[PDB]
């Protein structure tokens, strides 16, 4: 009978503001102290804002200190967040809980939690550049070396298989380099007689390149 | 979440040593600390549970201590498979955490190694959008202090050129770095060879790898 539903997410233009509710039932509201948590893509759980059982003390995380407020009705059983300024970080599914960061739980809070409430903050796109691959083959057994050019995509980041998979002794995939575009690139390399494709993963993009060396 | 802190981070040993290894919680978390051994290629194994409880089939030589916050695993008398990755990791508090582990090798193991060298031209679906990229490899070397220069038509290269460097390998335990040389394409048109002169301890002298245009 213990439920918590989250509601007022949806898409927010950044810098403007957005409200969001939770109504709770089957346990005594009034005696518990209330958080609002999120989840980023990419990115682990994070405790925002909590409010005392009664009402009196709220306290922010540094994330959203001087942006965020968190409110609660005793009368009502409905807890409150209003997100002012929002940015790009605030993209994130939002819930509503009892439990906080440091609650001792050794199992998934999140799993008690149901769906929560989605909040899109617009934007989070204009930046993003996909891959472009291409070959690394030398001017005409295994002492060889070819590979893959992953160059001019935004943001990070890209992961690099071989064969789908199949090719894994020899290769070594290095870290992104910094372009002065402001875009990164990325170099795998393997070191016969088989086909070599490397496989280039952009999910930001949602890329999916195979890309064969000859 | 909670972070565990190893120590040390590596540690070069001989066979039938005495080995301590060190994990500090950043908060209390009882018995709830397990030891578990990597090995290059596979996922980590299991040891030691609850702080001092060995799995079955661990050796007697493998103990563990510790309660609350600081933990010690101890490898008496090293034996050759016990060479590996060793991290402690608690079931205290979600998520599950692990700590960065630590790196117990062989002494006589980092011999230095040159680094097989190979270059790369532009691929020609590249040259047709304006840049020319030219590639330099630098395959299993130790140690990881390499010199990578770039010449065209025998003149030297600089600020228009990128590395990034491998970390260390975890079977063979060598270096790889790879160079970037990155033009344009009409500057890429006016000139023909283009060499990546490597310096490495390993070699006699440098090591130039060039083509044609």
């Amino acid at each position: 009978e213990v439920q918590l539903v989250e509601s007022g997410g949806g898409v927010v233009q950044p810098g403007r503001s957005l409200r969001l509710s939770c109504a709770a039932s089957g346990f005594t509201f009034s005696s518990y102290g209330m958080h609002w948590v999120r989840q980023a893509p990419g990115k682990e759980l994070e405790w925002v804002a909590v409010i005392s059982y009664d009402g009196s003390i709220k306290y922010y995380a540094d994330s959203v200190k001087g942006r965020f407020t968190i409110s609660r009705d005793n009368s009502k059983n409905t807890l409150y967040l209003q997100m002012n300024s929002l940015r790009a970080e605030d993209t994130a599914v939002y819930y509503c809980a009892r439990t906080g960061e440091y609650s001792g739980y050794d199992t998934d809070p999140q799993y008690s939690w149901g769906q929560g409430t989605t909040v899109t903050v617009s934007g989070g796109s204009a930046s993003t550049k996909g891959p472009s691959v291409f070959p690394l083959a030398p001017c005409s057994e295994s002492t060889a070396a070819l590979g893959c050019l992953v160059k001019d995509y935004f943001p990070e980041p890209v992961t690099v298989s071989w064969n789908s998979g199949a090719l894994t002794s020899g290769v070594h995939t290095f870290p992104a380099v910094l372009q002065s575009s402001g875009l990164y690139s990325l170099s795998s390399v393997v070191t016969g007689t088989k086909t070599y494709t490397c496989n280039v993963d952009h999910k930001p993009s949602n890329t999916k390149v195979d890309k064969r060396v000859h | 979440e909670i972070v565990l802190t190893q120590s040390p981070s590596s540690l070069s040993a001989s066979v039938g040593d005495r080995v301590t290894i060190t994990c500090r919680a950043s908060q209390g978390i009882g018995d709830d600390l397990g030891w578990y051994q990597q090995k290059p290629g596979k996922a980590p194994i299991l040891l030691i549970y609850g702080t001092s409880t060995l799995q079955s089939g661990v050796p007697s030589r493998f103990s563990g201590s510790g309660s609350g916050t600081d933990f010690t695993l101890t490898i008496n008398s090293l034996q050759p498979e016990d060479f590996a990755t060793y991290y402690c990791l608690q079931d205290s508090n979600y998520p599950l955490t692990f700590g960065g582990g630590t790196r117990l090798e062989i002494k006589g193991g980092r011999t230095v190694a040159a680094p097989s060298v190979f270059i790369f031209p532009p691929s020609d679906e590249q040259l047709k959008s304006g840049t020319a990229s030219v590639v330099c490899l630098l395959n299993n070397f130790y140690p990881r202090e390499a010199k990578v220069q770039w010449k065209v038509d025998n003149a030297l290269q600089s600020g228009n050129s990128q590395e990034s460097v491998t970390e260390q390998d975890s079977k063979d335990s060598t270096y790889s770095l790879s160079s970037t040389l990155t033009l344009s394409k009409a500057d890429y048109e006016k000139h023909k060879v283009y060499a990546c002169e490597v310096t490495h301890q390993g070699l006699s002298s440098p090591v130039t790898k060039s083509f044609n245009r």
